[PDB]
């Protein structure tokens, strides 16, 4: 559950869902089961301020004293952890964990082929504000990419759910394929940052036991023209139990269809996690994947 | 500025009990008026209770009261000043000139 | 004494050792989940109340407040060992009765009624608001400890006394400033509703004093009903009438429901019980994923009325309805759709208006003649002496989801349609007449039941020449629906048959056995009866939110606009930029029965060939032409 | 106890982030310009001001001016007698719990609301600092009484040696405090199911008070604590707030900081502020361009001339919107109401229109007739809007008639006779008579029997319904992208961040440009517009003599004067041009030939 | 409370009878003064006073060489001492949200 | 749990209301006229059992008339007597009752000369048996009734001139003045 010390136990409640999107669920039972858990305390104004500042060292105690009793019980060992802090003096507390989510967020928003030149020259830019955040001197820049931060997964979420209820996931032979042909809100989708978060969302959905068939997916969207379609695979994921060597098989089937026709195929971006498509090669993409057993 | 509440040229016996015991005629608009002028408008857009004040005024230099307490016929030297509109628009030339208001001719 | 110790050992697990309907654990179920909102209150189930009260009724009427005290501290330790920790979060727990067997009012209370058990009905005048109380007197001594404990004070009595237990002086105790916990306090007073009372008489007057968590319930204006005791505090002071050895009676109340209807039950619907958990939930997403229940659901509404399909769709829409949305800092979007019926004086249009407004959960009926522009919206009603002119409200701002009526009081139309046009154009309307300028908040619906001058085709000629309404306000509306029958042999048995057979549908065993015989004579064709029917509508307004795709909403813009020409070049009355914001609402009212957030392609085709057809029929002869038109929009 | 004092005198001079040692730094900016105030910050004061608020949240009302003792005692300090007591101001944010959890939980804790405020009182003093004397014994002291548990939180004793209650406020060495009891009002917006605003009272101090005005958005820091007044059953009390600190938003008095002006400049110099704001202004309206044009230069308006005479010159415009159900002059009339600085919406069925503009009601105390209340008293400065033109035939007229034209009221009801200024600004949208057949039939038949109304207010616009069969379909294209989606959302947003303009930012420059600058026309102007007329009586001359009668007389042409000033208020020049003035009778010139046709 | 600045130990008394002596105390009324007592409410002139509030009043207490001076109307323009008057928490008890502090003008 | 109360009825003569003054009191008048404006349901005492705290409040002491609010006779041990009272609810039986105005019969009034008109309790099984709006006829004990100016906020016409005669009781020098009124016990109506 991270952020905290910055701020928000009220928007923990989605990300507290998170954590049992890591059980069993992404919204049924959870929104009866917080309801044991959270609205113990209703959230103030003004002492909140200092009780989900301060005491709620009270309360990290009693959660504390909390899961030591979920511990024998529960035994699910995704939240207590040692981690890492600093401070400066005064001016709060500030620890590494919630540190990297700022500087992820504020790389992404912070602004023929006539279109990616205006593209590709945004993101260098935005870069540039990142790389001197590591000053004093940035203290009011500082809480604009936490504020940020705490929107744009609530905009990533508003559409996973949306994924998830259409149930447009489906389990061909090898893997999962999903295409998200068109939503709302598509323009976060080209800055390739956001996306290994929306797999690392949708990796974990299917955390479950899955006791056949761990294999991670590969999703598709859309916002430019000429059918760009920064398509992107995944990595498996194990439940804190890496015995076998399971690194990806994606790159080497990656060189067999950029060998074959060259046919408005593109590797143009730097990781080959990322490649390119065209509409129509799309499913002649597949049908060459599915047969093509390299694992 | 012509709003026509009763009240006008008259007192409406306004006392407030002026400190327990003490009932006073308070008054509404003619202790200005004296020896002055005012002016008043809108005539036709009016009730009927302000024209019966108007007529008494007219008529008769003072007026005098009785509402819940004395009768004193006070004092007044006024003269008013008129300012109404015609009704139906631009209908002057077309009928006749009189009645082209057609308030009371009491006053006119 | 100490027997009583034993008592709350007695009934605690006479409580939650049995459930009864086939286990599944009832009474388990109620207390951890208002556990899970943290709100402080428990019921008492019916088929179980008289079990629980058999061997208990006597020492209900003997003592009716000293049993529950002693009847809540075993409350806390029944969810103790389920829920821990209730200490520091509020620490405060007090039981509520359901519905009990009496039917008297207001007329009759005896000496014999006094500290008991009394329920009793009435309206809600003019109250007050919310004060603290101080609930938990400390006393304070001056010369020894100023300290006495948080007492244990009582209602409007204000006890106190001179000297004990410190000294025998005149040294008054007073008060300090810490650690004294306030409960809430709001004293309505009641009126006696004007509906079954043997008439042409005076109302009569009561007190209520509420409690702490059953504060600004009710709202100024609504009929009620309480489960109160009968205290009968008070010194002897009184100062309207003279001195005497009278006592003046004051109601504590212990619960409070809203406005019932249709009082026929016998046991079932005396509670809003509303609770849908383990097998009710379980139940409700298997009745959803089925693929032919808007087809069932429109059929199983009216189950009385053989008619024709689209009045019962659109009136199967306005309770539904779509969705208040929010916008940026711009203009927002009404979220209601409102329908009219336009029919004959003989069909049954009377009534289906009527049935609706037992199955929505809120309502008002004001129809006929006494619509007064004032009287509908809020008004201000005057103050007593030492009071201010205050702001009260009348059907309207009562009623957020409910119906009105405007046929055609062809006298008082003038008087306030220029009331009701700005309800929806101008959506959460308020006024500033000699007062406050302020605005509430009322997302009203309307429905309506006009009545054409005589005969349903009183012409050939279009419906500007039928009604006698004109075109703006009668253009808020989505649907003009119309009704028609001239002659038809198999169409009239078709009632006729069906008609006749409704007239005639004219001890725990027993109490069961009549409810399985008020079950089957429902269930003549099975139509998904209204036992759980209306239930789940009330969580279909308040629970799931619809939301919209892109690339099929644009294949009915052209459908959409040459339908406008056709209609601009040969018109009636015309549809603007209005009617399309209903085309897309209702549509997402018939996916909001999916209960399930999306828009497919099967609706918006139902939803437009609802629309068009009911639209292009009230024309002219110059309608079989237009119907060669619609089959290439289907 | 004490000593709390040793804890706070050796924290405030020294507290800072990474050198810049700010509370000296202000405080030493503060006792110099006399307003001797404070705020507090960030978190270690809440870092360890919670350890010090774990022994303040016991009685958050007695050691809350233990504070206030010791910054006078750092006063001195940086003075080396005339020194005065402090106050305290705060700052907090996390929400806005509006009106519901009130009696549990809440009593004298930090609490944080948001209300529109409604009513003033007059103001009031309490003392602070008095002299006491004893009678027959002649006793003399002083007593300070700084904080409250309303009056009495002590009182004054029997003991001088002479008799008892011997004590006496004399008025010779006292100083004093007000008070105000204005009342708040719950923001209309946050719990709908079918209930009735609620109210409550509070009060403040001196140098707080009179910094509000009725019909705003605000929000409040305070305490919760409990009065008990004896002018209803057991022994109970009333709710109060007693107030700390509004960090309220903008006023909706011209003082205010530098850089906001820097950028309205840098947005000045750039001529395309007429055509960017018709875009910017309304993002949900199709078009409409004639109509956009009057609303900018309504909400400004022109000047008011005192001229070296007795009379004056009214500076304001006032338009009107009639025209067919669905043509979007309702909810365009919402959207004026949250971009103006001062705006009410009493847009409807007139309202008792007599006690629209006044009213006088017996008293509780005194049993007096005062003035109290009225819809244009509260609108000065800004616009009003209402509507319905055509059944209210009642008053609604014959108050207008006055409260316009000239905009000076007088009351000659029971008490006073006064004229109170006004200097307002209307706006209206009515319904013809059904609309299709007042543009079907000769062109009468609007206002029932007069049109002395329509020759008070010069700007019409009458919208109609065309069939073009191009522009409805971009208009479907169009609303299907805001209402669902929400895709214009993001485009809008995507071309504010350079081109466009969002709401919060129209509002502060409009209070900015009206407030500062002050223009004229030149006089090069006067032989321009004096040729438009001649001709434009002329094209009405010819219209009469072919029995052609309905209506232009001399106030437009008085109003185009003002319309010609409008945009030289938005320009900020102080003259007047010709491709100024050209363009606004290209908007005038439109609308004469619609009042023909 | 009419010396205007010193608050000395009021009289709470009318009239006093029989001093020390068996003597039936007469008062020579010829020789014994008097003096007059007038409060008035003043408005505020309604054009300076900037618009956001309706206008206020004070009142003030004069003597008797400028009585009857004032006519309801006139433009008026007084200069006198501020003063506070009345015992404001003490007279009576708990004394919750009551102002004891009348603004007073005794001017001149 | 045994109440009782005596129901006589059926008397001969029947009066009209302007026929009583001097023999009627503590007589037995039956009486006919129309009724107007009822009122609610109250309870009353009769006999209580409250009495002072100081060494035991359990006292069933006596005399209940029209100024009850003082049990000081007989205190139990040798203690400090008509120190308080504790009125209980839990042992002292009540009845219930109401009070009405009558009015004159219309077959009766000799001209309009304000019709005048008088007052009645009416305390047994009476209660809510009189529908406002019939020609009554009643039981008939006729009685009076002060005010004894209780502990309560306050403490044209010559009336009590003879309650000037009234005064120094042994409790404090007022005017304790009368005025007639009526106790019923037993409705009937024929019409
Ligand atoms: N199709 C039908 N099925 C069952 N009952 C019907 C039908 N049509 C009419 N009735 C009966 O006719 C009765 C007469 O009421 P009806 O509905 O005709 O009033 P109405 O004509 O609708 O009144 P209004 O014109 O005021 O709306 C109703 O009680 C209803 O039971
Ligand atoms: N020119 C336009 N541009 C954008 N939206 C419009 C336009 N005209 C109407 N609308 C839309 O119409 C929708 C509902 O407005 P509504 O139908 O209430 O107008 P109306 O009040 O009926 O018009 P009128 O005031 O003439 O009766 C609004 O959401 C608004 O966006």
């Amino acid at each position: 559950l991270f952020l905290l010390r910055h701020s928000s136990l009220y928007d923990s409640f989605y990300y507290s869902n998170y954590v049992n999107a890591k059980l069993s669920l992404w919204n049924e039972n959870g929104k009866k089961r917080l309801h044991k858990m959270f609205a113990r305390m209703g959230i103030p104004l003004s002492t909140a301020q200092e009780t989900w500042l301060y005491m709620d060292h009270s309360i990290k105690r009693e959660l504390g004293i909390i899961f030591d009793k979920n511990l024998d019980r529960y035994g699910l060992q995704d939240i207590i952890r040692d981690g890492f802090v600093r401070t400066l003096g005064y001016r709060g507390s500030i620890s590494a964990s919630e540190f990297v989510e700022a500087l992820t967020a504020l790389l992404e928003v912070g602004n023929s082929a006539q279109k990616l030149t205006n593209l590709r020259k945004r993101w260098v830019s935005n870069f540039w504000l990142s790389w001197d955040a590591l000053d004093d001197r940035k203290v009011e820049l500082l809480n604009r990419g936490i504020q940020l931060a705490q929107d744009l997964q609530r905009a990533i979420f508003n559409t996973g759910v949306a994924i998830l209820e259409k149930k447009l996931i489906k389990h061909l032979r090898i893997y999962r394929l999903c295409v998200l042909q068109d939503g709302p809100d598509l323009d976060l989708y080209r800055n390739p940052l956001t996306l290994l978060r929306l797999g690392n969302w949708l990796i974990e959905c299917c955390a479950e036991s899955e006791d056949k068939q761990l294999l991670p997916m590969v999703l598709a969207s859309i916002d430019e023209n000429t059918d760009t379609y920064l398509v992107a695979g995944l990595t498996p994921r194990y439940p804190r139990g890496t015995k076998k060597p399971i690194l990806n098989n994606f790159s080497m089937a990656f060189q067999q269809i950029t060998a074959e026709t060259d046919a408005k195929v593109r590797i143009d971006n730097f990781e080959s996690s990322i490649i390119e498509i065209r509409r129509e090669d799309l499913s002649p993409f597949l049908e060459k994947l599915t047969l093509s057993g390299l694992l | 500025t012509g709003r026509g509440s009763s009240g006008v040229g008259l007192t409406a016996a306004v006392t407030t009990d002026r400190e327990t015991g003490e009932r006073r005629l308070e008054a509404g608009a003619m202790v200005l008026a004296d020896r002055g002028v005012v002016c008043i408008d809108e005539f036709d857009k009016m009730t009927d209770v302000d024209r019966v004040a108007i007529h008494e005024v007219m008529e008769q230099q003072t007026v005098t009261i009785a509402k819940a307490g004395i009768h004193t016929t006070l004092n007044a030297r006024c003269s008013v000043i008129a300012a109404a509109n015609p009704v139906f628009g631009q209908y002057d030339v077309n009928r006749d000139p009189h009645q082209n208001i057609a308030l009371p001719d009491s006053l006119l | 004494p100490n027997v009583s110790r034993t008592i709350a050992r007695e009934l605690k697990s006479f409580l939650l050792e049995y459930t009864d309907e086939t286990g599944r654990s009832v009474y388990g179920a109620r207390i951890r989940t208002l556990g899970e909102m943290n709100s402080e209150s428990l019921e008492v189930n019916y088929r179980h109340l008289a079990e629980s009260k058999a061997i208990l009724a006597l020492f209900l009427a003997k003592c009716p407040e000293e049993m529950l005290k002693i009847f809540d501290l075993v409350a806390m330790e029944a969810t103790e060992l389920h829920y821990p920790d209730y200490a520091r979060i509020h620490s405060e727990i007090h039981v509520r009765i359901s519905d009990f067997p009496t039917i008297y009012s207001l007329r009759e209370l005896r000496e014999s009624n006094l500290s008991s058990l009394v329920r009793v009905t009435g309206v809600v005048t003019r109250r007050t608001g919310v004060f603290p109380q101080l609930k938990y007197v400390k006393f304070n001594c001056l010369k020894c400890g100023s300290i006495l404990g948080p007492f244990f004070q009582d209602s409007n009595e204000e006890i106190r006394i001179s000297f004990c237990t410190n000294c025998k002086s005149k040294g008054p105790f007073r008060v300090n400033g810490e650690k004294t916990v306030y409960r809430n306090y709001q004293r309505v007073t009641l009126q006696e509703a004007p509906g079954t009372v043997p008439p042409g008489r005076l109302p009569r007057h009561r007190e209520v004093i509420l409690l702490a968590d059953l504060v600004d319930v009710s709202k100024p204006g609504e009929e009620v009903e309480v489960t109160g005791i009968y205290k009968n505090n008070y010194d002897g002071n009184l100062n309207a009438k003279n001195g005497f050895p009278v006592f003046a009676t004051i109601i504590e109340a212990n619960s409070i429901k809203r406005r019932e209807g249709n009082t026929a039950n016998e046991g079932e619907e005396g509670l809003d019980v509303f609770s849908w958990t383990e097998e009710e939930e379980r139940e409700f997403r298997k009745i959803s994923r089925d693929r032919g229940i808007i087809d069932k659901i429109i059929s199983s509404m009216a189950p009385s009325i053989y008619g024709h399909r689209d009045i019962k769709t659109a009136v199967a829409c306005s309770l539904f309805g779509g969705v208040p949305k929010n916008v940026n800092g711009k203009h927002s979007i009404r979220g209601d759709i409102n329908v009219l019926l336009l029919g004959d004086p003989g069909t049954a249009k009377s009534q289906i208006l009527k049935y609706v407004e037992k199955t929505a959960h809120r309502a008002v009926f004001a129809t006929g003649q006494g619509a007064s522009a004032v009287g509908l919206t809020a008004s201000v009603r005057k103050d007593p002496i030492t009071k201010e002119w205050t702001l009260e409200g009348g059907a309207l701002v009562l009623a957020d989801k409910g119906v009105c009526l405007i046929d055609e009081f062809d006298k008082m139309n003038d008087q306030d349609r220029t009331s009701i046009h700005e309800a929806m154009e101008q959506q959460s309307i308020s006024i500033s007449k000699a007062g406050i300028v302020t605005t509430l908040q009322a997302r009203c619906s309307i429905i309506a039941a006009a009545n054409p001058n005589g005969g349903r085709y009183n012409s050939t000629l279009p419906l500007a020449q039928n009604v006698s309404l004109t075109e703006p306000i009668l253009s808020r509306f989505d649907i003009l629906c119309v009704v028609r029958d001239l002659v038809d042999e198999e169409a009239d048995e078709r009632l006729a048959t069906f008609v006749v057979d409704s007239h005639v549908r004219s001890q725990l065993n027993a109490r069961q056995r009549r409810l399985q015989r008020q079950r089957k004579k429902e269930e003549e064709i099975s139509p998904i009866p209204q036992e759980l029917l209306m239930k789940y509508i009330h969580y279909a307004r308040t629970k799931i939110y619809p939301k919209l795709h892109q690339m099929d909403m644009d294949k009915v813009s052209r459908v959409y606009a040459d339908l406008r020409r056709e209609s601009i070049s040969t018109g009636s009355f015309p549809i603007t930029v209005r009617h399309l914001e209903s085309i897309l609402r209702i549509a997402e009212s018939f996916a909001k029965m999916r209960l399930s957030e999306f828009v497919s392609s099967y609706d918006l085709d139902r939803a437009i060939k609802v629309v068009v057809d009911s639209f292009v029929d009230a024309q002219k002869v110059s309608v079989r032409r237009q119907l060669r038109r619609s089959f290439a929009i289907y | 106890n004490t000593e709390i004092i040793k804890s706070f005198k050796n924290f405030i001079l020294e507290f800072r982030l990474d050198s810049q040692f700010i509370y000296r730094d202000q405080l030493r900016n503060n006792i110099l310009v006399k307003n001797y105030s404070l705020t507090v910050n960030m978190e270690h004061l809440i870092g360890y001001n919670e350890d010090i608020y774990k022994k303040l949240s016991d009685e958050p009302s007695d050691i809350i001016p233990l504070f206030e003792t010791a910054i006078t005692q750092v006063a001195k300090r940086i003075s080396i007698n005339s020194l005065p007591t402090f106050q305290l101001i705060l700052n907090s944010n996390a929400n806005q719990i509006p009106l519901r959890d009130l009696d549990s939980e809440h009593v004298s804790k930090i609490v944080r609301l948001s209300g529109i405020i409604i009513s003033t009182s007059v103001l009031s003093s309490r003392a602070t600092y008095l002299s006491i004397m004893c009678r027959n014994c002649r006793h003399t002291t002083s007593i300070t009484i700084n904080n409250f548990n309303t009056g009495n939180t002590v009182s004054l004793p029997r003991s001088c040696n002479c008799g008892p209650d011997p004590y006496i406020i004399i008025h010779e060495s006292s100083k004093f405090i007000d008070q105000q009891f204005l009342k708040l009002q719950e923001i209309p917006e946050l719990v709908p199911v079918g209930e009735m605003p609620r109210n409550l009272t509070m009060t403040c101090d001196r140098y707080l008070t009179n910094k509000v005005i009725p019909g705003t958005r605000v929000t409040i820091v305070g305490i919760y604590s409990i009065y008990n007044s004896k002018n209803s059953g057991v022994a109970i009390r009333t709710p109060y707030i007693k107030i700390l600190g509004i960090q309220s938003d903008v006023e909706t008095v011209t003082m205010f900081t530098e850089e906001e002006e820097e950028e309205f400049l840098q947005l000045s110099r750039n001529p395309k502020l007429y055509e960017i704001l018709t875009n910017s202004i309304a993002p949900s309206i199709f078009g409409n361009e004639d109509i956009k044009k009057a609303i900018v230069c309504l909400l400004m308006g022109g000047s008011k001339k005192i001229l070296p005479d007795g009379m004056r010159l009214r500076g304001d415009i006032n338009v009107l919107l009639l025209g067919d159900p669905g043509t979007a002059k309702s909810q365009l009339l919402k959207f004026v109401e949250k971009v103006s600085p001062i705006a009410v919406y009493t847009s409807g069925k007139g309202s008792s229109a007599a006690g629209l503009t006044a009213s006088v009601q017996r008293d509780p105390m005194t049993r007096e007739f005062y003035l109290e209340g009225g819809a244009m008293v509260l609108a000065d400065g800004g616009v009003v809007c209402i509507d319905e033109f055509d059944k209210m035939r009642d008053e609604d007229r014959v108050a207008i008639h006055e409260a316009m034209e000239q905009q000076t009221i007088s009351i000659a009801k029971a008490g006073i006779t006064t004229v109170l200024n006004s200097r307002t600004s209307v706006l209206a949208a009515a319904n013809p008579i059904y609309g299709r057949y007042d543009d079907l039939k000769s062109p009468g038949d609007n206002i029932d029997f007069q049109t002395t109304i329509l020759s008070r207010f010069d700007m019409i616009f009458i919208v109609k319904d065309d069939h073009n069969e191009e522009r409805d379909i971009s208009i479907a294209n169009h609303v299907i992208n805001i209402h669902t989606g929400n895709a214009n959302a993001m485009q809008n947003q995507q071309e504010e961040n350079g081109s466009e303009i969002s709401i919060e930012k129209m509002k502060r420059y409009i209070t900015y440009c009206r407030l500062k600058c002050a223009p004229r026309l030149s006089p090069q102007a006067a032989e321009k517009l004096s040729s438009n007329f001649v001709t434009i009586r002329k094209q009405l001359l010819i219209n009469e003599l072919e029995s052609t009668e309905r209506p232009i007389t001399i106030r437009q042409l008085e109003a185009i004067i003002r319309i010609t000033e409008s945009l030289a208020k938005l320009e900020l020049s102080p003259i007047a041009q010709e491709r100024h003035v050209d363009e606004a009778i290209r908007l005038f010139q439109a609308s004469t030939m619609d009042a023909a046709s | 409370a009419t010396t205007t600045l010193t608050t000395r130990i009021p009289t709470p008394a009318i009239y006093p009878t029989e001093d020390t002596e068996g003597n039936k105390l007469t008062t020579e009324y010829g020789y014994s003064t008097f003096i007059d007592h007038q409060r008035i409410t003043v408005q505020e002139m309604p054009e300076m006073a900037p618009a956001g509030q309706l206008p206020r009043s004070i009142d003030v207490i004069l003597d008797d060489d400028l009585v009857d001076k004032t006519k309801p109307g006139d433009r008026v323009n007084v200069v006198g001492v501020f003063k506070s008057l009345g015992a404001g928490g003490m007279n009576q008890s708990n004394s919750n949200t009551l102002i004891g502090f009348k603004t007073l003008i005794l001017g001149n | 749990e045994r109440v009782f109360q005596i129901s006589f009825f059926n008397l001969p003569t029947v009066h009209r209301i302007r026929d009583i003054r001097s023999e009627k009191i503590g007589s037995l008048l039956s009486i006919s006229g129309t009724v107007t404006r009822t009122s609610e349901v109250r309870p009353e005492l009769y006999k209580a059992s409250f009495t002072c705290d100081m060494c035991r409040a359990i006292v069933d002491n006596v005399e209940q008339s029209f100024k009850y609010t003082e049990p000081t006779f007989c205190p139990n041990p040798s203690c400090e007597n008509r120190a308080f009272w504790t009125l209980n609810v839990t042992r002292s039986r009540f009845l219930d009752w109401q009070k009405v105005r009558i009015q004159e019969n219309a077959n009766e009034i000799p001209t309009g000369s304000m019709p005048r008109t008088l007052d009645v309790i009416l305390r047994g099984d009476s209660v809510e048996r009189a529908k406002p709006g019939d020609r009554c006829k009643f039981t008939g004990v006729e009685i009076v009734v002060p005010d004894v100016t209780q502990l309560g906020l306050p403490g044209k016409t010559t009336e009590g001139l003879n309650s000037g005669v009234t005064g120094l009781r042994s409790l404090g020098v007022r005017d304790l003045t009368y005025k007639i009124s009526f106790l019923a016990c037993h409705v009937i109506s024929i019409g």
